[PDB]
RNA sequence: AAAUGAGGCGCUGCAUGUGGCAGUCUGCCUUUCUUUU
């Protein structure tokens, strides 16, 4: 009822791609700390981590059964290294070859993929006093296809805490990029609970009013633009 | 005729079930042979099979279906059947004769495998794996061809298709490389490690909390009652709307029942103290659950799951600092 | 621009109504706990 699917998994080493990252522009991503939400199979995450170079990139999801599989997906690109092609059935039941790359204490980071790490947790703590307690530690925050489920599951109120919390996690000069869902088919699935329908009719902000509310000083973003579902750049101010 | 077609199907399925390969794989029909006088079994026992129930429950038509039969003989009445030729030893050349094939299109039938593989050889046995009695094919097959050169013709004919010997050597190499990587990571964990009567009776300490709402997870409840004052136990099976907590002191109990604001106004919860013999029976339930937990045998945990758990926790703690 | 993985069996000894911990060759095995009986 989060709408998450294990399908469309990337077995492929990241030359051939999904195509969302074909749209994205390379300039921000070089050597910058990235927090990225809502990436269950991690295939879009890892493909960013290979082709461009961020220093630290952290994906975050809620389902424990999805983050275990995303750690299997990072183990497959380490198990990437008459040569053998390997029977597909053998890997499925045994698990992939390599170990997880735990670094040394005297270790060098910023090498694929010693950077990336998948942590598990709900994002919204449901308290604005806990929203106020946060500190900035990132430069580029990426969030695709999260507005829909957080909207329908936590009303407007948890979405407002999520916007306020991601403004509390940006360092100044930091960039948030978003490709949110249009209002199009929100109704199509309201009966997963009764609470999901009770929040779908409790919607007090529209996706056209997303870009207004991010410029509203309860969140307080500095300047925003759209260079291409929509493609949006929101900026916290410099320093 | 359709009756003749059903007779041919019965003769086909029974002659496979008295075929050499399928008898050298299956335990059960061999035990039906061996627990018998000269190797016999009732026909109605074979009627109970799942593919046999898809055809015929009439044993008379089945005894007519084995009148033209190559490797079945019937005794007198047409109610018991023999293997015609007695079962010898299991051959070892069938390992060489086999063919492994991956990538099946999730429509797996034995007849589908015979339809694709009868053209190049005489198909003798099929192994197909179902996902834990949920009736789903996994996507790969084990085909038994006969006398080597049919299978070596068929591998040349093509849906990855490779030999069982190649598959077994590939399995040996794969487990050797996984054992090498886990050996190196166990060395890494060794190196970083080298771098660095049960509960007794107090009166009035037990708080029963009933809810009308179905309760969330017990970690949230443990954090909720623990953030106010001292929890010894949060008792909640996942899905119950009524729960308990055991506290350290009656002062802890008196403090939490006087937490009217953050408990009762945030959530419709009845937080009360058990007294009377409710408390006495609840201490009995606590002692019984203690003896049940202590007499419980130990849970099982595999090596790669415990190691991947510990490895991810150390990668989390080393990455965050 | 809508739903499958730790699947099977352990052996230790510290702790244990307390939510396990440290080992066991990655604890072994995986076509397979398996009905095409
Ligand atoms: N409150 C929350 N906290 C953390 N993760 C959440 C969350 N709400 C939703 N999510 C995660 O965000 C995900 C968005 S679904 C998008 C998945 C991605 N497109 C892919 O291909 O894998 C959901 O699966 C859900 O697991």
């Amino acid at each position: 009822q989060y709408g998450n699917y294990c399908k469309y998994y990337g077995y492929r080493n990241p030359s051939c791609e999904d195509g969302r990252l074909r749209v994205l522009k390379p300039e921000w991503f070089r050597g910058r700390d990235v927090l990225d939400l809502g990436c269950n199979v991690g295939h879009l995450t890892l493909s960013i981590a290979c082709k461009w170079g961020p220093s630290r990139m952290v994906g975050l999801d809620i389902d424990s059964r999805l983050i275990h599989s995303a750690r299997q997906n990072i183990r497959h690109y380490l198990s990437e290294e008459k040569r053998s092609c390997f029977p597909a059935s053998l890997t499925a039941s045994r698990g992939p070859i390599a170990a997880p790359q735990v670094p040394l204490d005297g270790a060098d980071t910023s090498v694929f993929p010693n950077n990336v790490v998948f942590v598990t947790g709900n994002y919204v703590l449901d308290r604005d006093d806990l929203v106020e307690a946060q500190t900035p530690e990132y430069d580029v925050v990426l969030c695709l296809s999260l507005t829909k489920w957080v909207h329908l599951n936590w009303g407007d109120e948890g979405l407002k805490r999520m916007f306020r919390r991601i403004y509390r996690h940006l360092r100044p000069g930091g960039i948030l990029v978003l490709e949110p869902q249009p209002w199009s088919s929100y109704g199509k699935r309201k009966t997963l609970t009764e609470t999901i329908y009770k929040n779908y009719y409790r919607i007090q902000l529209k996706p056209e009013q997303f870009s207004s509310y991010l410029t509203s000083p309860d969140v307080g973003f500095s300047s925003y633009e759209l260079v291409a579902r929509p493609v949006y750049l929101f900026h916290k101010a410099r320093s | 005729s359709r009756v003749k077609q059903v007779l041919a199907d019965i003769a086909k399925q029974v002659d496979f079930w008295f075929g050499d390969a399928n008898l050298h794989k299956d335990r059960f029909l061999r035990e039906q042979i061996e627990k018998s006088r000269d190797g016999y079994v009732d026909i109605s026992l074979l009627v109970s099979f799942n593919k046999m129930k898809k055809l015929t429950t009439d044993g008379k038509l089945i005894a007519r279906a084995l009148r033209s039969s190559a490797v079945v003989e019937l005794d007198l009445e047409g109610t018991r059947i023999r293997r015609k030729k007695p079962l010898g030893e299991r051959p070892k050349d069938e390992d060489e004769r086999t063919v492994y094939v991956e990538l099946l299109p999730k429509n797996v039938n034995h007849s589908w495998i015979e339809r694709v593989f009868g053209k190049c050889g005489n198909v003798v046995y099929i192994s197909i794996p179902h996902y834990k009695s949920t009736g789903d094919p996994k996507g790969f097959a084990f085909v038994e061809f006969e006398t080597k050169e049919q299978a070596a013709k068929a591998i040349e004919f093509l849906l990855r298709v490779l030999s069982k010997s190649e598959w077994m050597d590939l399995k040996k190499e794969y487990l050797a490389l996984q054992k090498a990587s886990m050996a190196s990571l166990k060395k890494t964990i060794s190196q970083i490690k080298s771098e660095s009567t049960g509960p007794q009776f107090v009166s009035g300490v037990i708080v029963k909390i009933i809810s009308t709402e179905p309760l969330p997870g017990r970690k949230q409840v443990r954090d909720t009652l623990a953030a106010i004052s001292e929890v010894l136990y949060v008792d909640l099976l996942e899905g119950d709307t009524e729960c308990h907590a055991r506290f350290k002191t009656p002062e802890d109990a008196q403090a939490v029942i006087n937490a009217y604001t953050e408990i009762n106004k945030k959530h419709c919860w009845k937080l009360e103290i058990l007294s009377g013999d409710h408390e006495q029976r609840y201490w009995q339930k606590i002692l019984v659950d203690r003896q049940a937990k202590l007499n419980q045998p130990r849970e099982k945990k595999r090596g790669t799951e415990k190691l991947i758990t510990k490895a991810e926790k150390i990668r989390l703690a080393k990455t965050q600092q």
